[PDB]
């Protein structure tokens, strides 16, 4: 599902700025 | 047609308001603009109580004011390595620009110094935490949830950009819950005054429009992109476009595909639709009726935008308060010490400041 995808991404946690 | 006389009126008269504060608004910012405020304050005015929050930017502190006990967000940064991560022009706007504009959910710097080694900002103290927080522990908000932040966005962002103003820092990380359940915008060092386009790679991947990663010339229209991503991900808890890696988000970004979950109101995806335009010629925000294409939009019909802007509306959520010097909605930090060195550094660099 959408949702499991999300959890996958590794991408769930706090996000960086590009600079960073 | 759509409105009748009344309504037709009432709409045009309030948008004709709008112009009139706009115009007093960008008056009284160009002053502060052009005259900015120094050395309002000292260290040794404030007691240093817990970290609020860190990164490259530096940190920022909890502090009570020892007169009157009144506690503040510090922002401390260390101007030697704002000199070695290449950020002297985007520290001193972000404060020439906080110090500079006046908005009900914009953060107000209350006072700002410097000393040997530091620079430091010192705001309000919002202390209901990050949106981001309340986001991933509640999973999802309500689209009537969503759509209160939302509208205190566009009138934010209605009045940056009155201001040629571009913000391109949007994401839920970047947004603090206020003691009322309303909005503060904390972050402007990304920010810059442009009235036409620039060119800067800036932001985050998953809320960067397609013409910043198609490396193209841009324009404000980049925030009402960044508007859609956000109502997206508050309203289903994740965002529109999400990968293992930044390059493969940027394909999904520009492929102009957008899916959306099945409990969204026909409402929502039409806005997230003409939010979420890969054609800056039909993207709302970027038309000719301007910010009123996104106001007027169905999806924000039962919103009094006036109220918002008043404050007077109910919030449908209240961060827990436990007391003034409360920091349970936000993150637990290792504490490290503040040196203050008796040498002067970066002198010349942060004569501004
Ligand atoms: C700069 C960091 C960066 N991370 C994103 C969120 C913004 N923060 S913050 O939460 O520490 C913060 C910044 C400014 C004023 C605040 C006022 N009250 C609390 C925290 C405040």
């Amino acid at each position: 599902t959408t949702y499991a995808d999300f959890i996958a991404s590794g991408r769930t946690g706090r996000r960086n700025a590009i600079h960073d | 047609g759509h409105m009748g006389n009344a309504a037709a009126a009432k709409k045009g008269s309030e948008q004709e308001s709008v112009k009139e504060f706009l115009a007093k608004a960008k008056e009284e910012f160009l002053k502060k603009w052009e005259s900015p405020s120094q050395n309002t304050a000292q260290l040794d005015h404030f007691d240093r109580i817990k970290t609020l929050g860190t990164g490259s930017f530096g940190r920022v502190m909890l502090v009570k004011h020892k007169e009157t006990g009144n506690h503040y967000a510090m922002k401390i940064l260390d101007k030697q390595k704002v000199v070695k991560l290449k950020q002297i022009e985007h520290t001193l706007n972000e404060k020439r620009i906080l110090q500079a504009v006046n908005f009900p959910f914009l953060v107000k710097l209350e006072f700002s110094f410097k000393d040997n080694s530091n620079l430091y900002m010192v705001m309000e103290y919002v202390p209901g935490g990050e949106m981001f927080s309340h986001l991933r522990r509640i999973g999802r908000f309500s689209e009537p949830h969503a759509r209160f932040y939302a509208a205190q966005i566009v009138l934010t962002f209605e009045y940056l950009h009155s201001l040629d103003l571009i913000y391109r820092d949007l994401k839920p990380e970047n947004l603090l819950i206020d003691q009322q359940g309303y909005i503060q915008v904390t972050d402007f060092g990304f920010a810059k005054r442009v009235k036409g386009r620039t060119w800067t790679l800036c932001g985050t991947p998953e809320y960067l429009a397609p013409e910043i990663i198609l490396s193209k010339g841009y324009n404000k229209a980049v925030d009402w992109w960044a508007l859609g991503v956000l109502i997206y991900e508050m309203a289903a808890g994740y965002p529109p476009f999400f990968a293992d890696q930044p390059i493969q988000i940027y394909e999904k970004i520009v492929s102009g595909k957008v899916r959306f979950p099945s409990h969204f109101s026909s409402d929502l995806k039409d806005l997230l639709r003409n939010l979420l335009q890969v054609d800056l010629t039909k993207r709302f925000g970027n038309l000719k009726n301007g910010v009123n294409d996104i106001k007027n939009h169905k999806w924000f019909a039962t919103t009094d935008w006036i109220a918002i802007y008043q404050r007077k509306v109910e919030a449908p959520f209240i961060p827990k308060f436990k007391g003034p010097g409360d920091t349970s909605n936000f993150d637990d930090y290792e504490e490290e010490e503040i040196r203050v060195s008796i040498n002067e550094k970066c002198g010349k660099e942060f004569t501004e400041f």
